[PDB]
């Protein structure tokens, strides 16, 4: 049997398992019965990709085995095959949406099943900061565990993204393989079908971040395979269904490796049996390129360890939180002050404790030196020390200034983790990190209380007064120059934002001074200066110069954009968007939601279906996605008259939002706690309540001028 | 009919007529109805008691020769000494090529040019090469492919490339080559009058005179070429009658021997023969070559081709021919006739090859560099007597892309190699591709214009039906200068003709769907490939989905190469009939017996599309047979 009539006796066996499937749903629960996967927009992705088709009920997915027999033309030529891999990845997502069907919980821990939106607009950011160099899908099952654990955390430690299909998932619970979506190590099930939930990934990643519609099969065929940088790692026997699932992978772009003898392609369908040269084997199949990373700590270091969680039980010591109040600070001084490479350490070691997790005072100062190193620089490395300290095992750093938590588990102790290391880390990653500006770094680790009492008010706090002043002081008026960022253009081509002191990037990482760092860091960078000048209107937010950017920047895509307006070109946003806002004419107002919240809206629509409408890069008024930071922003709809049109938030997201809200608000002279007449899904979620709540709270969006 | 499906040649065509000038077109048409015996076979001169013709419908009419030869006896010979006359001609070249390999020096008009490929010739011909001179080494290797061609005892020398199932199947069926020129002079003994009147050994002989070309004659000459002048690599060039210059002289390089018309691309460099040029009121000198050095000096330098078999004579109608330099094969001596109606020198250089009413100017192999610049200086200085509104140059010309060796193949399929897995430089990927299916096969298309076909329509419609069924093609000789001229020897042309396995797999190693291998000699290329591919797999080369082609065939040459690629174990269709029709036992060997010899078959079929479609089913045959 050739390698066409395997894929095409793999394709014929997964459509026979479908039609099976089908029938039991059928039987069980009728043709009318509700078709759906778990927080999706894109109902079942394959087959929206491949044919437009939305499918919602029983009956419509026993019509789409049609779709899998149309796609199976049993003639030897190298379209048919890959066509035979389409019409597997059709049938395996009916057979995994029939099992939704039938159970209400098909997958039990550790298996994740399907993946929702909301988490890959999460691993969006991630994939295009180059955060996640690749998606390593994993299937089959390896001749030991620890030569599947060997594997998987060696992709592990190198930030990939690595998906778990069969035995090894057991072979790595076995090797001990921390698993977690922010683990970067992602169970999917047993079963070789649940391949397709990382296959969906893919598909709506092109449907999210490139805002290709449903049926344009080539475009999206045509994204995965540039865009998308996954691989398949297939171990063990492989059945024809295998195979023919590999030939799924490889009509989306995506190289198969495997450990057992196939009938090569090159590039595509590799053999490997070297267990120890897999890794590289596929990061050069794939053409992933990860940067080295070298550190004198014997912990290990990997970006995939900032999800990390330490119990109770097996923690050291902790530092910060309510216990002993501890602090962080990076302040740049002269040549001569800072000395490079100098770690010291103040009071007592992390070794002299003698007894259950202390509570011990924490100080670092880190002091930096360089000609172009300037006091707007230091929030930057200080927002990355978070990340930097959270990347180490058995190291858990949360908070930021003097309202800072450090935990230290027994696991890193154990290994020869000290006090020390803290400086090793954060000297390493400035001078690799910052290496333009940061010329030398000494860092001094303080857990002596008088010194950590007494450094803390003399250099960090007026430092954060500072900071907070200069935040203040920033308005689109005072500066008179903007920045655009086009990182997100590696999945939304379309898509360029600009940050504005009062409109931060949507994807909540980039602000204005952090576009400003990163463009005299890397003036090669995804940001860019664009100055304010040929103004069209300021209450709109149209500038001449502004459009001419966006115009060069997106090759013509947007041609117009208005920075403080929601329905009148609006820019552009692509998967990213903390929170996304859209209109509600009868409230005469708009409704917002962050990624977090899970529930329903007075739109009747959830996070996942309002914001699968404003991505892709494509203007949509009426929809759009921005970060948290706007929202109580005075040119945040500044066009459309403001804060006022807000007339539902999400509780926590009030919350988080109440103050700056409640201050911005002020302004309107609606001194009356804002944040209280904009109701949330504790109070009403249906239009009819919540138009009655605003009515008798005197809301003063019904007050306004019609917003359509 | 139409002549040609070339636009440029149509264009000539007309002007010659215009012109008064008869071309070969003209002189077929002269031929009228050809005779019917000489077309079937079943004519014999071989002695004065003949001639003999007998009738090429068995059971009617006389049915014996006056010896008693029957029609099978008369048509088995005819084959024969067709094949005999092939192999003589490929062998004579690769015996000039082994000659000057032998007068190399270090100082000399004749270097070696690739020392890694000498020093790789030199252990397939068990020649010491560690710590030794180049030139010693050269002489050793050159003095062992001398002996291939002579020697009386003893076993020759084959090349690595061919499997040892293969060498084993020719002892068995007593086809395993000796000499090339002793088996030459076998053929021509056993038919002569009352010798050899069996058909099945008759092929044999022919079958043994064959490989003697296939793997000793031409892969010779090829390597040694290689040696002296330089490995092929990937290389661009124009093609068609539009690289004439009117303001330029313009030398056109016409035969089969590369050594003449190397001399002559140095000799164009020379600055007192750039100055003469200047002098005689020229741009300059536009070198441009035809057939098979055509072909070489293309592969090798870039050197613009200007057409292929049946457009030499439209080449001087262009009224822009200064000098059209000659060797030897393939010349048609109404030339020298056409030349008088025109101002164009007519130099024949060789004398095995001397042309009556040509300019004969002996090419001497002791100072080649000085001859050639004497040669060129004559062709340069006829540029006096271009007469300007007598020329016509048509604006057709066409890009292409050539020097696909079997080393700068290995070269391309690197790119694909994964360097965690490997190997590196060899065959793999090619045979990875073809044993998953994504490419159903290979297929060398091969041979003449004649113009029983309209020219170039045969080679056209069989390269794009190959390569739209995912076959990659392989052309060699006019072939593939008809692959030039029309457009297929481009990247582009793999999204505009090829299949999808076969558009995958041009992208992925950045090559065209048509890869040109060179010239007719270098169809020895063709089988080393194959048998690399062979060994890569461990398979005799008549397992592999592989074919070759020749549509519009006319030479004893083709011939011989059909023969032998079918002896090798590589099945072969034939555009044109050969004259075997008259014997039924000849046309049941070559047909179908011939298969339970060496695995392989001659298939007949003149049209086209009907070929394309027969190939891709015998290939599909020879997948199922190997389990791919
Ligand atoms: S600023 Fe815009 S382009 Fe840059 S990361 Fe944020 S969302 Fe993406
Ligand atoms: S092939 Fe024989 S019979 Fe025919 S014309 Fe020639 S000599 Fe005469
Ligand atoms: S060899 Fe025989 S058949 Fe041929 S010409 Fe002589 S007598 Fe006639
Ligand atoms: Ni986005």
């Amino acid at each position: 049997m050739n390698l066409f009539q395997t894929v095409f006796t793999g394709s014929k066996q997964a459509l026979a398992a479908a039609e099976g499937i089908v029938k039991q749903a059928v039987d069980e629960k009728g043709r009318d019965y509700k078709v759906a996967f778990p927080d999706t927009a894109y109902s079942l992705p394959v087959i929206f990709a491949a044919t437009g088709k939305k499918i919602t009920n029983v009956g419509e997915l026993e019509g789409a085995l049609d779709i899998v027999r149309s796609l199976i033309v049993e003639e030897e030529m190298l379209d048919k095959l890959l066509n035979s891999g389409l019409a597997t990845a059709v049938a395996a997502e009916i057979i995994e949406a029939a099992k939704y069907v039938l159970s209400d919980a098909p997958y039990a821990e550790p298996c994740v099943g399907f993946i929702s939106d909301p988490i890959i607009r999460s691993l969006g950011v991630p994939l295009v900061t180059g955060d996640i160099p690749g998606v390593a899908v994993i299937l089959g099952e390896c001749p030991d565990s620890e030569t599947a654990a060997k594997i998987i955390k060696d992709y592990q430690s190198k930030g990939l993204l690595t998906c778990l299909v069969g035995k090894v998932i057991d072979q790595a619970i076995e090797g001990k393989v921390k698993m977690g979506l922010d683990l970067r190590v992602i169970p999917l099930g047993y079963d070789v079908t649940s391949v397709i939930h990382v296959v969906t990934i893919a598909i709506r990643a092109a449907l999210i971040f490139g805002g290709i519609k449903g049926g344009q099969l080539n475009d999206i065929l045509k994204y995965t395979a540039e865009r998308v940088p996954a691989f398949v790692n297939a171990f063990g026997p492989l059945s024809e269904l295998v195979v023919s699932a590999g030939a799924g992978a490889i009509a989306l772009g995506f190289p198969v490796l495997t450990d057992q003898v196939v009938p090569e392609v090159p590039t595509l369908l590799l053999t490997q049996k070297d267990y120890d040269k897999m890794v590289k084997t596929s990061l050069e199949a794939r053409n992933i390129k990860i940067k080295i990373t070298e550190i004198p700590i014997p912990v290990s270091f990997a970006a995939a360890f900032e999800g990390e969680r330490i119990r109770k039980n097996d923690m050291l010591a902790e530092f910060g939180g309510n216990k002993t109040k501890a602090w962080e600070l990076v302040m740049c001084a002269d040549q001569g002050e800072v000395e490079d490479h100098k770690i010291e350490v103040i009071g007592p070691d992390i070794d002299t404790i003698d007894k259950a997790p202390g509570r011990m005072p924490l100080g670092m100062l880190i002091k930096v030196s360089g000609t172009n190193m300037q006091k707007d620089f230091e929030p930057v490395l200080e927002r990355r020390l978070h990340y930097f300290l959270n990347y180490i095992e058995g190291v858990m750093h949360v908070g930021q200034r003097n309202l800072t938590w450090v935990r230290i588990g027994k696991e890193a102790f154990e290994k020869g983790f000290r006090l020390k290391h803290f400086g090793e880390v954060i000297y390493a990653k400035m001078l690799d990190e910052f290496g333009s500006v940061v010329d030398k770094c000494e860092v001094t680790i303080i857990t002596d209380p008088g010194k950590a009492e007494e450094l803390e008010g003399k250099y960090a706090v007026p430092r954060y007064k500072e900071r907070d002043a200069r935040l203040e002081s920033l308005v689109d008026e005072k500066v008179d120059t903007f920045y655009s960022c086009n990182l997100c253009q590696s999945f939304a081509p379309a898509h360029v934002c600009i940050v504005t002191p009062e409109r931060l990037g949507l994807c909540g990482a980039v602000s204005w001074l952090d576009a400003k760092a990163t463009l005299e860091l890397n003036p090669t960078g995804p940001c860019q200066a664009v100055p304010k000048e040929g103004v069209v209107d300021e209450n709109l937010g149209i500038w001449e110069k502004v459009n001419e950017t966006v115009s060069k920047i997106s090759q013509g895509a947007v041609t117009s954009v208005t920075l403080y307006s929601i329905l009148q070109d609006p820019m552009t946003s692509c998967g990213c968007f903390e929170c996304i806002t859209g209109i509600m004419p009868e409230a005469n107002g708009v409704v917002m939601v962050n990624r977090e919240f899970g529930a329903t809206t007075p739109l009747g629509m959830t996070f996942g279906e309002l914001a699968s409408m404003t991505g892709g890069g494509v203007q949509t008024p009426g929809f759009m996605g921005h970060g948290r930071q706007f929202i109580a922003s005075k040119k945040f709809m500044k066009g459309e008259g403001g804060l006022g049109r807000i007339v539902w938030m999400p509780k926590e997201l009030k919350d988080f939002v109440a103050e700056k809200l409640n201050k911005t608000a002020k302004e309107l002279y609606n001194i009356d706690n804002f944040a209280d007449m904009i109701c949330d899904e504790t109070i009403a979620t249906e239009s009819e309540e919540v138009v009655k709540f605003l009515e008798e709270k005197g809301h003063p969006a019904l007050k306004m001028d019609p917003i359509m | 009919k139409a002549k040609s499906i070339d636009q440029a040649t149509l264009q000539l065509l007309d002007k010659a007529k215009q012109d008064g000038v008869e071309t070969v077109w003209d002189r077929k048409a002269d031929m009228k109805v050809q005779c019917g015996f000489g077309s079937a076979g079943v004519c014999c001169r071989n002695c004065s008691m003949g001639p003999c013709r007998v009738s090429p419908v068995p059971g009617k009419g006389v049915e014996r020769g006056i010896c008693g030869a029957t029609a099978d006896v008369i048509v088995s010979r005819n084959f024969a000494r067709m094949v005999a006359a092939g192999t003589a001609a490929h062998s004579d070249h690769g015996r000039s090529i082994a000659l000057s390999l032998y007068h190399t020096s270090k100082d000399g008009d004749i270097k070696v040019k690739d020392e890694n490929k000498l020093k790789e010739v030199a252990k397939s011909f068990n020649v010491e090469t560690e710590g030794r001179d180049i030139y010693d080494i050269a002489h050793d290797v050159a003095k062992e492919g001398l002996s291939n061609y002579g020697k009386q005892l003893g076993e020759v020398t084959l090349p690595p490339s061919l499997p040892e199932k293969r060498k084993e199947l020719w002892r068995k069926l007593g086809v395993y080559p000796r000499a090339v020129d002793r088996e030459i002079a076998a053929v021509m003994h056993s038919t002569h009058i009352g010798c050899n009147a069996d058909a099945e050994a008759m092929i044999k002989m022919s079958m043994r005179c064959s490989l003697t070309d296939g793997w000793m004659g031409s892969f010779m000459g090829t390597e040694f070429s290689d040696i002296m002048f330089g490995t092929p690599h990937s290389i661009d060039t124009e093609a068609n009658l539009g690289v004439l210059e009117k303001n330029s002289v313009n030398v056109v390089l016409h035969g089969h021997e590369p050594l003449l018309s190397e001399m002559v691309v140095e000799a164009a460099s020379d600055p007192e023969l750039v100055e003469l040029a200047k002098s005689v009121g020229a741009d300059g000198i536009n070198l441009c070559g035809m057939c098979c050095t055509g072909n070489e000096v293309s592969m090798r330098h870039g050197i613009k081709i200007a057409g292929n078999f049946m457009q030499q004579e439209l080449a001087v109608v262009t009224g822009a021919v200064d000098g059209l330099i000659v060797d030897v094969q393939c010349i048609m001596p109404a030339l020298a006739k056409l030349s008088k109606s025109y101002h164009t020198k007519f130099i024949t250089t060789s004398p095995k090859a001397h042309i009556t009413d040509s300019i004969y100017m002996e090419f001497d192999e002791e100072n080649p560099l000085d001859s050639a610049k004497k040669i060129l200086k004559e062709a340069i200085l006829n540029f006096k007597n271009r007469d300007q509104s007598k020329v016509m140059i048509p604006e057709l010309k066409c890009k292409a892309i050539l020097g696909y060796s079997v080393e700068e193949i290995i070269n391309k399929l690197d790119k694909v190699v994964n360097t965690q897995i490997g190997p590196m430089q060899t065959v793999k990927p090619l045979a990875d591709v073809l044993v998953s299916g994504v490419l159903r096969g290979a297929a060398a298309v091969v041979g003449c214009n004649n113009p029983k076909v309209v020219q170039d329509s045969a080679h056209i419609e069989t390269i794009k039906g190959l390569i739209k069924n995912d076959v990659i093609v392989v052309v060699t000789g006019c072939a593939a200068q008809a692959a030039a001229k029309y457009g297929l020897l481009q990247k582009e042309a793999a999204e505009k003709y090829a299949g999808p396995g076969l558009a995958t797999v041009c992208k992925l190693v950045d090559i065209p769907p048509v890869l040109h291998m060179g010239s007719c000699v270098d169809i020895s290329r063709i089988l080393d490939l194959v048998g690399r591919v062979a060994n890569l797999l461990g398979v005799d080369m008549s397992d592999l989905p592989v074919a070759g082609v020749a549509p519009e065939w006319m030479s004893e040459k083709a011939v011989a190469i059909g023969t032998y690629v079918v002896t090798s174990g590589i099945d072969t269709w034939l555009g044109v009939a050969p004259p075997v029709t008259g014997g039924p036992e000849v046309v049941d060997i070559l047909t179908n017996k011939m298969e339970d010899w060496v695995g392989a078959k001659f298939f007949i079929e003149t049209d086209p599309h009907k070929a394309v479609e027969q190939i891709v089913n015998r290939m599909n045959e020879k997948r199922k047979k190997l389990g791919i």
